[PDB]
């Protein structure tokens, strides 16, 4: 039912994301270790937990850019549009990738091979309850959709090619690039669950949810600033913290 | 903005 062109398109996205992902696993013993045990009033341990998370965030941004560069169409856009689309999508793709790593049985997200954290751990990494509850809520709703690799890969490509992002100078081209991926996901979902026609809409609706969650994160970011910011340069640059 | 660090990642 998938055309040969669609099978190839999807195979390459799934392979592109596996290649981007194994690059991250190469530099896992290079992230600040999560403090094992440690007195719960140690301010050094508090600092390490924050740094651990912001270093996982940096690896996530590297995976995202590395994947984007492999999505056909992406490198043919102007450089400034490439930047505009990546600046807007980064948080949203980070959250889709967090959702993919959620375990509903144990209610915990596993970053890289085996950095498994609960809500308590997100809070000890310096995150506020206003952001943590939605993240886990979104992850829980994504889990029930039961997305596979092809579906995540396609949804991410679709999310990157959102024409209405701020500062995109050629939205016509960007929207035109979104269409083959939307159509590939429409055909893929129709084959996987041919009885459930509302699965494809339910997935596109998550992109609506990701817009709100993007705002919730910007509030979290302005909240860090008013309490000892200390986000690394790549992260404070992308998310426009200083300029 | 220059976005120097994102550009660096895009370059290689
Ligand atoms: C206070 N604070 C501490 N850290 C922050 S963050 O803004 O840097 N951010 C941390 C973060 C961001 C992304 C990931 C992430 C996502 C996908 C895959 C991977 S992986 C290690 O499998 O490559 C890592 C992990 C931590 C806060 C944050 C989250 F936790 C979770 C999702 C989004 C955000 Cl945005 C604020």
């Amino acid at each position: 039912q998938l055309t040969a062109a669609q099978e190839l398109m999807i195979q390459q996205l799934v392979a592109a994301q596996l290649q981007s992902n194994k690059r991250s696993f190469s530099d896992q013993p290079k992230v600040t270790p999560w403090p094992l045990g440690a007195d719960p009033q140690s301010r050094d341990a508090r600092q390490q937990r924050f740094a651990h998370f912001t270093e996982l965030a940096i690896i996530s941004v590297q995976e995202i850019v590395d994947f984007a560069k492999q999505v056909p169409g992406f490198l043919q856009l102007g450089r400034e549009d490439q930047i505009a689309l990546l600046k807007a999508s980064t948080i949203e793709i980070m959250l889709l990738e967090t959702a993919r790593r959620y375990n509903h049985e144990t209610e915990s997200i596993t970053f890289l091979k085996d950095f498994t954290y609960s809500k308590d751990d997100f809070h000890r990494a310096g995150l506020q309850v206003e952001f943590i509850n939605p993240i886990f809520e979104f992850s829980r709703a994504m889990s029930s959709l039961g997305l596979d690799d092809a579906e995540y890969a396609l949804l991410i490509a679709i999310n990157i090619f959102s024409a209405d992002r701020p500062n995109v100078q050629e939205p016509g081209r960007v929207e035109a690039l979104q269409q083959p991926y939307v159509e590939a996901l429409l055909s893929y979902t129709r084959i996987k669950r041919p009885q459930d026609q509302l699965r494809f809409p339910r997935m596109l609706m998550k992109l609506v949810s990701l817009r709100t969650l993007s705002s919730v994160h910007s509030e979290q970011v302005f909240a860090l600033r008013l309490a000892d910011a200390a986000l690394p340069p790549l992260l404070s640059e992308i998310w426009d913290v200083h300029e | 903005k220059e976005n120097a660090l994102l550009r660096y990642l895009l370059d290689k």
